């Protein structure tokens, strides 16, 4: 209440003339950035600002509530001055032309301002413009904390300095940069926002200075002694350039106290932790009566959708030939009505992100692992969907290129051919004109699955993206039961992606697979899948096995890159970290339990690029870092918690057996190795979603390459029609696979389905087998040991032979 | 007429590029240049519509647009990675004939940057890693030039040294990183350095190692 008082003295002391509608206006408006600011959830919320209006007409009737209260509240002294109260829309405006300005400076990562933004921003401004203006942010990993404070400090004219932690980082390296910020806020008045993580403020050793600091308003005894006389005596400078002559120590001492305080704002930022919370407050009572503290936590469904429109304005999108199908599902209610093609897709994304928060609030409630879902993941979900729209549109565009280019040909050796003609060969010669007449047939079909295939593109990228880059951690049947709901839901809006979509097939190629498999990557579909998530990445991935068999794959895929192996636990991690990070070699980490922060600046990816030269701030040192560095965290624990920053900025990669997968891997044994016509169709079928018809598409150019050489040769037998009928073979067959497809599904199915319960047996004995341990410490079996007795079943069975 | 005028037009619009393509090219600065080519897109867009429907207008105007996708490039090349080794080396590859001292943005401009894209992304990648390993070794050096033994007194007696594993931790750093330095083909340039770094270090280390044992069973022998 008494901070209440002095902010409205300090609202109201520019301005002279106000009527009560003002003073009710500003009361309000402090009551909301005290009160409401720290609270957590949306019912306290909407209760605090339903009893501030309450509080306001029950003890100032007579009043127009309308100018008095109104929903958009917002105070700023940008507009203008005098701290006049602003129109949202305004200070949008305003605040794009400074951060556009911002862009032209520093951080040239797009923001994009919604409501919740403009509000932070105005709070955090608010708090600096402020003697001792201490802040604390609580709110999820990615939410914008650290950008949107750094963005108002430069605003402000602050200069932020953030310390960046590591391991053994001694109290003694916090000492020394504590009176270097010290020296550089109050010595030469230079204001400073000072930003803590999380990291750092784990020990508990350093918060109790910082606590000091923040309560005396500067810590005692930090310079002692020459440093104390350096301090002393850079001390008298200060006070020249200021003209406050003085002598006497302690005074240009308090001097120097004056200084820091009105020129120190220290900005916290802290992941949402009840515990962690109270312990912070356990060991310090200033963090949250010193520091005003501010709440915002994941996005809002109307931020989620502004980026989306925002982060997918680059892509086409653009279907003329959508419609509006009946009951739109709509997640986000201030959807156009009727919506475009891209309203759809963006809405369609922020489903997506809705359900997985859904999915993982349910596993919560089974009583299960979860792993915590930031807007980052969001962003990183954008950027996937970008980059495959765009590399699949690509590679359409120019498959579609080579098609017309043989057409063109084709057309001229018709002339060609004609005109030989016209002067048992001319037998030949029709023959030859007639095969090539139906094989340029063919590549009008062509053409228009190419037009199919254009169609499909943009829901068939959205949903590969979408698992690609916010599925990972879950098993088998999640991830499934997750790609059914956003098929489901993207059925719902009329957006056109294949029924049949194959996440394996769809993500690589024949080449990859083959050369995975030459590694130590077994073909079950889970270790496929993971695969395709290894290969594509955009946050670092990390890897979590019970087996091992990611780390043997991993360094034979990247053993021609000089790979090297390191775990948190060796002193030498650093050092190694150095050498990958400047040599350019990728360097696979073990045991991630043990998170050594030092690694936030490489997986942030944050880097400058100053003076000709690529810099990271690894820990206090500046290194240079090579393009060709890439790093995976691994670890054999599979039940170990994460904290939310490591979670928010790494892509997980599981390959856990679970009840689901190992089903999955023994009914597919069964069927390779008891129905192998069965398996045999399988694979056709599953092969049909572009290998054949790359094979198809390869084979017709080299009948291109061939008739490149043609000059009248052409006609030696006047049939090299044995090519091309080689070709139409081909294609009719794979016309008949496309076309009997249904009937080979149902076949499929119904031989799983009973050689199902075969499989259910083998992954519950396997997992008695596994759960044994408890009943005493000798039985200990792995799943090597169930396969080689399943093998020992299936093959060198005498009861079968 | 209105030909007339569009032609004086496009005489002072090439006027203002010939301008500011005098600029030799260690003079120029990305910033600037890109806010000028902003500036002549705006004095561009301020034609009537009659005057910006002519084909040498759609030219000068794709032209300087491309000069505005290219700008990123131009601040990438204006490095002090490019060294002048891959400078020359980008010469030999795009065939052309320029002198260092006399070298202005013109005839880079001439050159078709955005054809070659993938050449000079090359040439920029390979100097940030050939100036990441020259970083490196400036880092060695001044770190080996500017480290002092711990010194201090015993019993009055002499003045022994101690810090031993700091600096065994230094040298094992240096050692490994420059052996793993061997590998990273840009290592074919600035290698005898690198032998002579590497040298020096096996030499650091071993009379370390066996001044350690000296200094122990001194003291203990001392005692
Ligand atoms: N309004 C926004 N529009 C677009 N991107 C944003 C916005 N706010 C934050 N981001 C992105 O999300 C990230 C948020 O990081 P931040 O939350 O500051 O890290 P930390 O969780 O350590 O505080 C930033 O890298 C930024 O690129």
């Amino acid at each position: 209440m008494t901070r209440w008082v002095r902010g409205i003295f300090e609202a109201l002391r520019p301005l002279e003339t106000l009527p009560v509608e003002g003073l009710i206006r500003i009361w309000a408006h402090e009551a909301l950035r005290l009160f409401q600011d720290r609270l957590v959830e949306d019912e306290e919320r909407r209760w605090t600002d339903e009893n501030i209006d309450t509080v306001a007409l029950k003890h100032f009737p007579n009043i127009d509530r309308e100018k008095a209260m109104s929903r958009p509240i917002l105070y700023s002294n940008w507009l203008s001055k005098d701290y006049i109260p602003v129109d949202q829309e305004e200070l949008r405006d305003y605040v794009k032309a400074r951060l556009k300005v911002f862009y032209e400076e520093e951080l040239d990562v797009p923001l994009v301002l919604f409501n919740e933004v403009l509000d932070h921003v105005l709070r955090i401004d608010r708090i600096f413009r402020q003697p001792q203006g201490h802040l604390l942010l609580i709110g999820v990993s990615g939410a914008g904390k650290t950008t949107l404070s750094r963005f108002v400090a430069w605003m402000n004219g602050l200069s932020v300095y953030q310390i960046k932690v590591h391991r053994k980082y001694t109290g003694e390296d916090f000492d020394e940069d504590l009176r270097t910020v010290l020296r550089r806020s109050g010595c030469k008045n230079e204001k400073i926002a000072f930003i803590m993580d999380e990291s750092n403020v784990l020990d508990s050793g350093f918060l109790e200075r910082m606590n000091t600091l923040l309560a005396n308003g500067e810590v005692p005894g930090l310079f002692e002694g020459d440093e104390y006389a350096t301090l002393m005596t850079q001390c008298k400078e200060g006070a020249q350039k200021e003209g406050l002559m003085l002598d006497s120590h302690e005074e240009l001492y308090k001097w120097f106290t004056s200084q820091v305080i009105r020129n120190l704002h220290v900005v916290f930022t802290m992941n949402p932790s009840s515990e962690g919370l109270k312990d912070r407050a356990a060991t310090s009572p200033a963090l949250f009566n010193r520091c005003v503290l501010n709440w915002f936590g994941d996005w809002s469904t109307e931020a989620l959708y502004q980026v989306g429109k925002e982060f997918t304005s680059k892509m086409d999108l653009e279907k003329p030939n959508y419609i509006v199908p009946d009951y739109m599902p709509v997640v986000y209610d201030k959807l156009p009505q009727p919506p475009s093609h891209r309203e759809a897709i963006v809405n369609s994304c922020v489903f997506v992100h809705q359900t997985l928060h859904q999915a993982n609030a349910r596993l919560a409630k089974r009583g299960g692992r979860t792993m915590a879902i930031t807007p980052r993941h969001y962003l990183d979900f954008i950027n996937h969907y970008a980059n495959l729209f765009h590399e699949k549109r690509s590679e359409l565009e120019e498959q579609q290129m080579h098609l017309n280019v043989g057409l063109r040909k084709i057309k001229e050796t018709v002339d060609q051919v004609e005109e030989l003609r016209r002067d048992a060969k001319v037998n030949r010669s029709t023959a030859l004109l007639k095969s090539l007449s139906a094989e340029r047939e063919r590549w009008e079909k062509t053409s228009e699955t190419f037009k199919n295939q254009m169609s499909t593109i943009a829901g068939d990228c959205l949903l590969s993206a979408a698992f690609i880059a916010y599925a990972g951690y879950f098993d088998q049947q999640m991830r499934q039961n997750l790609f059914t709901t956003w098929s489901h839901h993207l059925q719902q809006a009329n957006i056109q992606f294949r029924t049949d979509i194959a996440r394996t097939e769809y993500l690589s190629n024949a080449d990859e697979r083959l050369r995975w498999q030459a590694s130590s990557l077994p073909a079950d579909d889970l270790c496929t899948e993971n695969a395709i998530m290894l290969k594509r990445f955009n946050r670092y991935p990390l890897i979590i096995d019970p087996s091992g068999q990611a780390t043997e794959f991993i360094m034979n895929e990247y053993k021609d890159r000089k790979i090297t192996r390191t775990s948190f636990l060796d002193d030498a991690f650093r050092k190694n970290l150095e050498s990958a990070l400047r040599f350019g070699n990728p360097l696979l980490v073990q045991d991630v339990e043990s998170y050594d922060p030092v690694l936030n600046p490489v997986l942030n990816r944050e880097v400058r690029r100053t003076g000709g030269r690529v810099l990271i701030t690894l820990g206090d040192q500046d290194i240079d870092l090579s393009p060709s560095f890439v790093i995976f965290l691994s670890t054999r624990d599979p039940t170990v918690e994460f904290p939310p920053d490591l979670c928010s900025r790494v892509t997980f990669v599981n390959f856990t057996v679970t009840r689901s997968s190992l089903q999955s891997q023994c009914l597919n044994e069964v069927l390779k190795a008891e129905r192998p016509d069965v398996d045999e169709k399988r694979s056709d079928l599953l092969k049909l979603q572009g290998e054949f018809q790359l094979r198809l598409r390869q084979l017709e150019k080299s009948l291109l390459q061939a008739l490149n050489e043609v000059k009248g040769r052409i006609l030696d037998d006047d049939t090299i029609i044995t090519t091309l009928e080689n070709l139409k073979r081909e294609a009719a067959e794979v016309t008949r696979k496309v076309e009997e497809t249904d009937i080979v599904m149902q076949e499929v199915e119904t031989v799983s389905q009973q050689y199902l319960p075969l499989s259910t047996a083998c992954s519950s004995i396997y997992f008695t087998m596994e759960s044994l341990k408890q009943i005493h410490f000798l039985y200990q079996y792995s799943l090597q040991f169930f396969l080689d007795i399943y093998h020992n079943v299936l093959y060198e069975n005498p009861n079968l032979k | 007429q209105d030909l007339k005028g569009v032609w004086s037009e496009l005489s002072k619009v090439w006027e203002q590029i010939d301008q500011m393509k005098e600029q030799p090219w260690v003079s120029v600065q990305p910033r600037k240049l890109r806010q000028n080519l902003d500036a002549l897109l705006n004095q561009l867009k301020s034609f009537p519509a009659r005057l910006r429907q002519y084909a040498s207008y759609e030219f000068v105007q794709r032209l300087l647009k491309g000069y505005m996708k290219i700008n990123m490039l131009v601040i990438e090349l204006k490095s002090e990675a490019l060294k002048d080794r891959h400078w020359k080396q980008l010469m030999k590859r795009l065939h052309v004939n320029w002198v260092v001292s006399e070298l202005t943005l013109g005839q880079i401009w001439d050159v078709d940057l955005q054809k070659n894209e993938a050449i000079v992304k090359d040439v920029l990648l390979v100097a940030q890693g050939e100036m990441a390993l020259e970083e490196f070794l400036k880092q060695i050096r001044e770190v080996w030039n500017t480290y002092e033994l711990d010194l201090v007194n015993y019993q009055n007696k002499c003045r022994l040294i101690r810090g031993w594993d700091d600096l065994f931790n230094k040298v094992k750093e240096h050692i490994n990183s420059v052996s793993a330095m061997k590998l990273s083909p840009y290592y074919k340039v600035f290698e005898e350095d690198a032998l002579s770094w590497e040298d020096k270090l096996n030499r650091i280390m071993a009379l370390f190692d066996v001044w350690i044992d000296v200094q122990r069973r001194w003291v203990y022998l001392e005692g």
